[PDB]
């Protein structure tokens, strides 16, 4: 069969970064091969059409050169902006078939910010609709990666917590991660403390916090 | 279809071509004799 | 221009009829076809069809669930789904695609390419047992007490796929506005939380309140602190 | 059978232009039996100056 992988999933660069991306097909099957970058909310954009020839209206920062099976795509002078999702398609016209580009994030890269912990308890709708959802978010940090660990009377809780990360800033590149737990009404009950715990690259000391039912 | 197969050939004799010599497998004859009677392969 | 039309909520195992319109475009002259996007995964393709229509292609994805059939005259390119599933759920692109022939007997090559009015997309999403949006508001115990900046933010819960307008003071309020994309949820309601940061003086001075319409609900929603 | 040439590798075409009007030239050009223009000499016999 036919195999592709890119060798960074994600790839973080600052600005004004020299960067290389590469994605490796099975077998260099034609001579056509097509870098597109993607923007969300926008049509695909194709780089290069063979990897000889730059396409029109494609910036010479962008130049795409392959050697061997695996091709390479170098770019300068990287913007907030010009970071963008990168797909490579090698076309053939005897297969049917059209390789799919596993899609390389670009991010800015800045100095770390530590994360700011807050809570939000469940509403008393909430409860009465029969759910009670704990919500624990981590603000203002840089890495994109963050670790948050829901644990009731220190039991670690999975498949309750959910996990959503807000778009980041184009300048500041921050990142905010809100975990959501769902419990059933005799899981709330029976859950009397419920406790949020942040892990990050920033913060070399993990730090837990808690809170039980009824503050306000 | 019968066991063997049986074929039907239609045979075509053309002695249309002025010159085209099909024959069956196979001096005077050579043109020395100012003499009468000649054969030539196209008409006799 | 390609334009695709009939996108919608589609029930699983059902046929789903997509349209793609060319404007002001002659169709017979450049093949018209498709593309196809969903979340998590690769720009992947979706079909590609011929000018003249004979010749077919699907993507590897599905085994001939799609099928196309376009008319010069209609101008129109016809799209039918059938066996759909939540992997299946994707927005689908239709684009025209051509290839650059041309004979070097001097470094000679032409583009001859129009990728030109790529299509904008449509989305189809596989799902049953659609809930009415329920949007509670959050109030930290302690905002003034948290830090020099206080998160305050609204969760909808239970709203109909993606479609969903939220608002702090009806727009009033632009500070810190924090938007995060809907997760699918075990029960497959998805969930989004907005939350905009306030100034510690303004907490217990100002009250904020969260406005929220869903578009399929078309219900306005106040959420009061 | 018998095979002209290998299959051609060409992924396309060569793209074609077509204008009817920079072909289409005035040149008439009738054929003459007096010059026996186009004329196919009989095969079946050769004629002397009869």
């Amino acid at each position: 069969d036919i195999q592709m992988t890119q060798t960074p999933a994600s790839l973080s660069a600052s600005v004004g970064d020299r960067v290389t991306i590469t994605c490796r097909a099975s077998q260099n099957i034609s001579s056509y091969l097509n870098w597109y970058q993607q923007k969300p909310g926008k049509a695909p954009k194709v780089l290069i059409y063979d990897t000889s020839r730059l396409q029109s209206g494609v910036p010479s920062r962008f130049s795409g050169s392959a050697s061997g099976t695996d091709f390479t795509l170098t770019i300068s002078s990287l913007q907030p902006e010009d970071f963008a999702t990168y797909y490579c398609q090698q076309s053939c016209t005897t297969l049917r078939c059209w390789t799919f580009g596993q899609g390389t994030k670009l991010e800015i890269k800045r100095t770390v910010a530590a994360p700011s912990v807050f809570i939000f308890p469940p509403s008393d709708e909430q409860l009465k609709s029969g759910t009670a959802s704990v919500v624990c978010l981590l603000n203002n940090f840089y890495p994109r990666e963050a670790k948050v660990q829901w644990k009731v009377d220190n039991a670690l809780q999975s498949g309750n917590s959910q996990e959503s990360v807000t778009e980041q800033d184009s300048k500041d590149s921050t990142y905010s991660l809100s975990s959501t737990l769902t419990l059933s009404k005799a899981d709330y009950e029976k859950h009397k403390v419920y406790a949020c715990e942040v892990t990050h690259q920033g913060l070399s000391s993990p730090v837990t916090k808690s809170f039980n039912r009824g503050e306000c | 279809m019968t066991e063997q197969l049986q074929m039907g050939f239609g045979i075509t004799v053309q002695y249309g071509t002025d010159t085209n010599s099909v024959c069956p497998k196979l001096k005077i004859a050579s043109q020395l004799g100012n003499c009468v009677e000649y054969s030539l392969y196209g008409v006799s | 221009q390609l334009v695709e039309s009939g996108g919608g909520v589609v029930q699983p195992g059902r046929s789903l009829r997509l349209s793609c319109a060319a404007s002001a475009f002659t169709f017979s002259n450049y093949g018209m076809h498709w593309v196809r996007q969903a979340p998590g995964k690769g720009l992947e393709w979706v079909a590609v069809i011929w000018s003249a229509g004979s010749l077919k292609y699907y993507a590897d994805s599905v085994k001939g669930r799609f099928i196309i059939s376009r008319d010069n005259s209609k101008n129109t390119l016809y799209l039918q789904m059938d066996s759909l599933r939540p992997e299946d759920t994707a927005v689908y692109y239709c684009a025209r695609e051509n290839t650059t022939y041309y004979y070097e007997t001097s470094g000679s090559w032409g583009a001859s390419y129009y990728f030109d009015f790529w299509g904008q997309g449509t989305l189809v999403t596989v799902s049953s047992s659609t809930k009415g949006p329920s949007v509670f508001p959050l109030a930290p115990s302690s905002k003034s007490t948290s830090g020099g900046t206080a998160a305050l933010g609204c969760l909808v819960k239970d709203y109909f796929p993606e479609p969903v307008t939220v608002s702090w003071n009806s727009g009033a309020l632009t500070s810190g506005v924090h938007t995060f994309p809907a997760v699918l949820q075990s029960s497959g309601l998805y969930s989004l939380s907005s939350v905009v940061t306030v100034p510690s003086s303004s907490l217990g001075t100002q009250t904020y309140i969260c406005n929220v319409n869903h578009k399929p609900s078309n219900t306005k929603v106040d959420k009061r602190v | 059978y018998v095979d002209v040439g290998p299959d051609s590798v060409k992924s396309a075409c060569i793209e074609v232009d077509i204008q009817q009007t920079f072909f289409d030239k005035t040149w008439p050009r009738p054929i003459d039996v007096s010059k026996a223009d186009g004329i196919i000499y009989p095969q079946g016999r050769t004629y002397s100056n009869i």
